[PDB]
Protein backbone atom coordinates (compact mmCIF):
# COMPACT_ATOMS: atom_id res chain seq x y z
CA UNK A 1 0.00 0.00 0.00
CA UNK A 2 1.49 3.47 -1.07
CA UNK A 3 0.38 6.31 0.64
CA UNK A 4 -1.71 4.33 2.84
CA UNK A 5 -1.70 4.72 7.10
CA UNK A 6 -0.89 2.10 9.87
CA UNK A 7 -4.54 0.61 10.35
CA UNK A 8 -4.24 0.04 14.08
CA UNK A 9 -3.68 -3.46 15.50
CA UNK A 10 -6.46 -5.91 14.77
CA UNK A 11 -8.74 -3.20 13.00
CA UNK A 12 -9.09 -5.62 10.10
CA UNK A 13 -10.09 -8.76 11.04
CA UNK A 14 -10.86 -10.39 7.99
CA UNK A 15 -7.20 -9.32 6.87
CA UNK A 16 -5.07 -12.83 6.03
CA UNK A 17 -1.43 -13.48 4.81
CA UNK A 18 -0.70 -16.01 2.36
CA UNK A 19 2.91 -17.36 3.65
CA UNK A 20 4.86 -19.94 2.00
CA UNK A 21 8.04 -19.11 3.89
CA UNK A 22 7.05 -15.50 3.80
CA UNK A 23 4.44 -13.45 2.97
CA UNK A 24 3.23 -13.45 -0.88
CA UNK A 25 -0.47 -12.41 -0.96
CA UNK A 26 -3.02 -11.13 0.87
CA UNK A 27 -6.58 -12.29 0.94
CA UNK A 28 -9.86 -12.17 2.78
CA UNK A 29 -11.63 -14.50 5.43
CA UNK A 30 -15.56 -14.94 4.05
CA UNK A 31 -15.98 -17.85 6.43
CA UNK A 32 -14.44 -19.60 9.34
CA UNK A 33 -12.78 -22.48 7.23
CA UNK A 34 -12.36 -20.17 3.42
CA UNK A 35 -10.51 -17.13 2.51
CA UNK A 36 -10.83 -15.35 -1.09
CA UNK A 37 -7.72 -14.45 -2.90
CA UNK A 38 -6.55 -13.62 -5.92
CA UNK A 39 -6.02 -16.74 -8.77
CA UNK A 40 -2.22 -15.84 -9.59
CA UNK A 41 -1.72 -15.99 -6.46
CA UNK A 42 -2.19 -19.76 -6.43
CA UNK A 43 1.27 -21.41 -4.71
CA UNK A 44 1.62 -25.12 -3.42
CA UNK A 45 2.05 -25.39 0.51
CA UNK A 46 0.44 -22.27 1.39
CA UNK A 47 0.13 -21.51 4.99
CA UNK A 48 -2.83 -19.13 5.88
CA UNK A 49 -2.11 -16.53 8.50
CA UNK A 50 -4.80 -15.18 10.31
CA UNK A 51 -4.90 -12.04 13.35
CA UNK A 52 -1.86 -10.66 11.84
CA UNK A 53 -0.74 -7.38 12.22
CA UNK A 54 3.17 -7.76 12.40
CA UNK A 55 3.61 -10.20 10.11
CA UNK A 56 7.57 -10.64 11.65
CA UNK A 57 6.71 -10.71 14.85
CA UNK A 58 4.38 -13.75 16.58
CA UNK A 59 2.15 -11.11 18.88
CA UNK A 60 -0.26 -13.99 20.11
CA UNK A 61 -3.06 -13.11 18.57
CA UNK A 62 -2.14 -15.45 15.51
CA UNK A 63 -3.39 -18.37 14.09
CA UNK A 64 -1.63 -20.13 11.60
CA UNK A 65 -3.38 -22.57 9.38
CA UNK A 66 -2.68 -24.22 6.27
CA UNK A 67 -4.93 -24.86 3.41
CA UNK A 68 -6.46 -28.23 2.32
CA UNK A 69 -7.88 -27.34 -1.05
CA UNK A 70 -7.40 -24.05 -3.22
CA UNK A 71 -9.95 -23.54 -5.98
CA UNK A 72 -9.20 -21.01 -8.84
CA UNK A 73 -11.90 -19.99 -11.26
CA UNK A 74 -11.91 -22.32 -13.97
CA UNK A 75 -12.38 -19.20 -16.21
CA UNK A 76 -9.01 -17.68 -14.78
CA UNK A 77 -6.75 -16.09 -17.94
CA UNK A 78 -3.19 -15.67 -16.76
CA UNK A 79 -2.67 -13.56 -20.15
CA UNK A 80 -5.78 -11.45 -19.74
CA UNK A 81 -6.10 -11.92 -15.70
CA UNK A 82 -9.89 -12.24 -16.56
CA UNK A 83 -11.31 -13.88 -13.49
CA UNK A 84 -8.66 -13.45 -11.20
CA UNK A 85 -10.07 -15.37 -8.57
CA UNK A 86 -9.54 -17.85 -6.14
CA UNK A 87 -11.38 -19.74 -2.97
CA UNK A 88 -8.82 -21.26 -0.47
CA UNK A 89 -10.21 -23.75 2.19
CA UNK A 90 -8.58 -24.03 5.36
CA UNK A 91 -7.17 -27.49 6.54
CA UNK A 92 -8.92 -26.39 10.15
CA UNK A 93 -11.77 -23.65 10.65
CA UNK A 94 -10.49 -20.43 12.17
CA UNK A 95 -11.73 -19.63 15.91
CA UNK A 96 -14.04 -16.45 14.89
CA UNK A 97 -14.01 -13.24 18.15
CA UNK A 98 -9.49 -9.97 16.02
CA UNK A 99 -10.71 -12.43 13.52
CA UNK A 100 -13.86 -11.99 11.67
CA UNK A 101 -15.43 -12.83 8.34
CA UNK A 102 -16.45 -10.31 5.86
CA UNK A 103 -19.43 -10.37 3.66
CA UNK A 104 -20.40 -11.00 0.33
CA UNK A 105 -21.91 -7.82 -1.47
CA UNK A 106 -25.77 -8.11 -1.96
CA UNK A 107 -24.84 -5.63 -5.28
CA UNK A 108 -22.03 -3.87 -7.26
CA UNK A 109 -20.99 -0.91 -5.98
CA UNK A 110 -20.93 2.36 -8.21
CA UNK A 111 -18.18 4.95 -9.17
CA UNK A 112 -17.32 7.31 -5.87
CA UNK A 113 -18.36 4.74 -3.56
CA UNK A 114 -15.39 4.92 -0.88
CA UNK A 115 -13.73 1.85 -0.02
CA UNK A 116 -10.76 0.22 2.13
CA UNK A 117 -7.81 -1.02 0.93
CA UNK A 118 -5.43 -3.67 2.82
CA UNK A 119 -2.55 -5.61 2.72
CA UNK A 120 2.01 -5.57 4.00
CA UNK A 121 3.14 -4.80 0.38
CA UNK A 122 5.35 -2.30 -0.65
CA UNK A 123 4.71 1.06 0.31
CA UNK A 124 7.54 2.96 -2.26
CA UNK A 125 6.26 3.42 -5.45
CA UNK A 126 9.93 4.33 -7.01
CA UNK A 127 11.44 1.63 -4.75
CA UNK A 128 11.26 -1.25 -2.05
CA UNK A 129 9.55 -1.33 1.49
CA UNK A 130 7.42 -3.24 2.64
CA UNK A 131 5.72 -2.71 6.00
CA UNK A 132 6.22 -4.95 9.58
CA UNK A 133 2.30 -3.84 10.20
CA UNK A 134 -0.96 -3.87 8.18
CA UNK A 135 -1.59 -0.74 6.29
CA UNK A 136 -4.45 0.82 5.00
CA UNK A 137 -5.93 3.57 2.16
CA UNK A 138 -9.16 4.64 1.68
CA UNK A 139 -10.02 4.80 -2.25
CA UNK A 140 -12.87 5.53 -4.60
CA UNK A 141 -14.08 3.31 -7.21
CA UNK A 142 -13.87 4.91 -10.45
CA UNK A 143 -15.95 5.18 -13.51
CA UNK A 144 -15.86 2.19 -16.15
CA UNK A 145 -14.91 4.35 -19.02
CA UNK A 146 -11.95 6.26 -17.11
CA UNK A 147 -11.03 2.48 -16.20
CA UNK A 148 -10.99 1.98 -19.45
CA UNK A 149 -9.18 4.87 -21.04
CA UNK A 150 -6.38 4.32 -18.48
CA UNK A 151 -5.80 0.95 -19.49
CA UNK A 152 -7.24 0.40 -23.42
CA UNK A 153 -8.94 -2.77 -24.22
CA UNK A 154 -7.39 -4.53 -21.25
CA UNK A 155 -10.54 -3.87 -18.86
CA UNK A 156 -13.41 -6.70 -19.01
CA UNK A 157 -16.62 -6.38 -17.25
CA UNK A 158 -14.90 -8.10 -14.49
CA UNK A 159 -12.86 -5.68 -12.91
CA UNK A 160 -12.88 -2.25 -11.84
CA UNK A 161 -10.06 0.84 -10.93
CA UNK A 162 -10.11 2.49 -7.99
CA UNK A 163 -7.68 4.85 -6.85
CA UNK A 164 -6.81 8.33 -7.49
CA UNK A 165 -5.72 9.74 -11.10
CA UNK A 166 -3.15 11.99 -9.74
CA UNK A 167 -1.13 8.96 -8.24
CA UNK A 168 0.99 8.75 -4.98
CA UNK A 169 -1.92 6.29 -3.31
CA UNK A 170 -2.51 3.13 -4.37
CA UNK A 171 -1.78 -0.64 -3.70
CA UNK A 172 1.67 -2.71 -4.93
CA UNK A 173 3.41 -6.01 -5.00
CA UNK A 174 2.51 -7.62 -1.62
CA UNK A 175 -0.90 -6.41 -2.09
CA UNK A 176 -2.59 -8.91 -4.37
CA UNK A 177 -5.52 -10.85 -3.20
CA UNK A 178 -6.04 -8.60 -0.61
CA UNK A 179 -9.70 -6.83 0.39
CA UNK A 180 -11.17 -3.54 -1.62
CA UNK A 181 -14.40 -3.36 1.30
CA UNK A 182 -17.16 -0.80 0.48
CA UNK A 183 -19.95 -0.64 3.13
CA UNK A 184 -18.98 -3.52 5.08
CA UNK A 185 -19.41 -5.48 1.79
CA UNK A 186 -16.16 -7.32 -0.09
CA UNK A 187 -16.41 -5.65 -3.24
CA UNK A 188 -13.32 -6.39 -4.76
CA UNK A 189 -10.04 -8.25 -4.46
CA UNK A 190 -6.64 -6.44 -5.41
CA UNK A 191 -5.45 -7.57 -8.75
CA UNK A 192 -2.72 -5.54 -10.93
CA UNK A 193 -1.99 -1.83 -12.30
CA UNK A 194 0.66 -0.23 -14.15
CA UNK A 195 3.67 0.11 -11.53
CA UNK A 196 2.46 1.58 -8.25
CA UNK A 197 0.29 5.22 -7.48
CA UNK A 198 1.54 5.71 -10.80
CA UNK A 199 -0.50 9.12 -12.41
CA UNK A 200 -3.01 8.53 -14.75
CA UNK A 201 -2.68 4.37 -13.57
CA UNK A 202 -4.92 3.61 -10.80
CA UNK A 203 -5.12 0.06 -9.42
CA UNK A 204 -7.43 -2.74 -10.95
CA UNK A 205 -9.54 -5.11 -8.88
CA UNK A 206 -11.53 -8.08 -9.85
CA UNK A 207 -15.30 -7.28 -9.14
CA UNK A 208 -16.42 -9.44 -6.38
CA UNK A 209 -20.32 -8.67 -6.96
CA UNK A 210 -19.73 -10.58 -10.27
CA UNK A 211 -19.34 -13.89 -8.50
CA UNK A 212 -21.41 -13.92 -5.54
CA UNK A 213 -23.34 -16.89 -6.79
CA UNK A 214 -20.32 -18.99 -7.95
CA UNK A 215 -18.67 -18.12 -4.31
CA UNK A 216 -21.79 -19.44 -2.45
CA UNK A 217 -21.94 -22.48 -4.61
CA UNK A 218 -17.87 -23.75 -4.48
CA UNK A 219 -17.85 -22.87 -0.96
CA UNK A 220 -20.71 -25.16 -0.38
CA UNK A 221 -19.79 -28.14 -2.41
CA UNK A 222 -16.11 -29.02 -1.47
CA UNK B 1 19.20 -15.12 -25.09
CA UNK B 2 16.48 -14.43 -22.93
CA UNK B 3 18.94 -15.66 -20.04
CA UNK B 4 20.73 -11.35 -21.38
CA UNK B 5 17.18 -9.80 -20.60
CA UNK B 6 16.49 -8.38 -17.10
CA UNK B 7 13.93 -9.74 -14.50
CA UNK B 8 10.37 -8.73 -15.21
CA UNK B 9 7.90 -8.62 -12.21
CA UNK B 10 4.98 -7.54 -14.07
CA UNK B 11 1.48 -5.90 -13.79
CA UNK B 12 -0.10 -8.23 -10.89
CA UNK B 13 0.78 -7.72 -7.06
CA UNK B 14 2.04 -10.76 -5.93
CA UNK B 15 5.82 -10.59 -3.68
CA UNK B 16 6.83 -13.99 -5.00
CA UNK B 17 10.94 -14.69 -4.65
CA UNK B 18 11.83 -15.55 -7.87
CA UNK B 19 15.03 -16.04 -9.88
CA UNK B 20 16.54 -14.87 -12.82
CA UNK B 21 20.23 -15.00 -14.25
CA UNK B 22 22.37 -11.75 -13.96
CA UNK B 23 24.79 -12.25 -16.99
CA UNK B 24 27.07 -9.50 -15.38
CA UNK B 25 27.38 -11.10 -12.17
CA UNK B 26 27.39 -14.53 -13.64
CA UNK B 27 25.45 -16.24 -11.31
CA UNK B 28 21.01 -16.34 -10.17
CA UNK B 29 19.97 -13.87 -8.33
CA UNK B 30 16.71 -13.27 -6.72
CA UNK B 31 13.73 -10.55 -7.51
CA UNK B 32 10.39 -10.04 -6.98
CA UNK B 33 7.69 -11.15 -9.51
CA UNK B 34 4.09 -10.18 -9.54
CA UNK B 35 2.42 -13.22 -10.34
CA UNK B 36 1.15 -13.04 -13.86
CA UNK B 37 3.22 -12.20 -17.43
CA UNK B 38 6.04 -13.63 -16.22
CA UNK B 39 9.32 -13.47 -19.39
CA UNK B 40 11.73 -16.83 -19.43
CA UNK B 41 14.47 -15.53 -17.08
CA UNK B 42 12.57 -16.27 -14.30
CA UNK B 43 12.89 -19.75 -12.36
CA UNK B 44 11.92 -20.75 -9.25
CA UNK B 45 15.09 -22.34 -7.93
CA UNK B 46 18.38 -21.64 -8.55
CA UNK B 47 19.62 -24.88 -9.45
CA UNK B 48 16.83 -24.87 -12.47
CA UNK B 49 18.14 -20.99 -13.07
CA UNK B 50 21.92 -21.89 -13.27
CA UNK B 51 20.66 -25.52 -15.31
CA UNK B 52 18.81 -23.21 -18.07
CA UNK B 53 21.01 -20.08 -17.85
CA UNK B 54 24.10 -20.60 -16.40
CA UNK B 55 27.40 -19.77 -17.70
CA UNK B 56 25.11 -17.40 -20.85
CA1 LIG C 1 2.42 -11.54 14.01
Amino acid sequence: IVGGYTCGANTVPYQVSLNSGYHFCGGSLINSQWVVSAAHCYKSGIQVRLGEDNINVVEGNEQFISASKSIVHPSYNSNTLNNDIMLIKLKSAASLNRVASISLPTSCASAGTQCLISGWGNTKSSGTSYPDVLKCLKAPILSDSSCKSAYPGQITSNMFCAGYLEGGKDSCQGDSGGPVVCSGKLQGIVSWGSGCAQKNKPGVYTKVCNYVSWIKQTIASN
Amino acid sequence: DFCLEPPYTGPCGARIIRYFYNAKAGLCQTFVYGGCRAKRNNFKSAEDCLRTCGGA
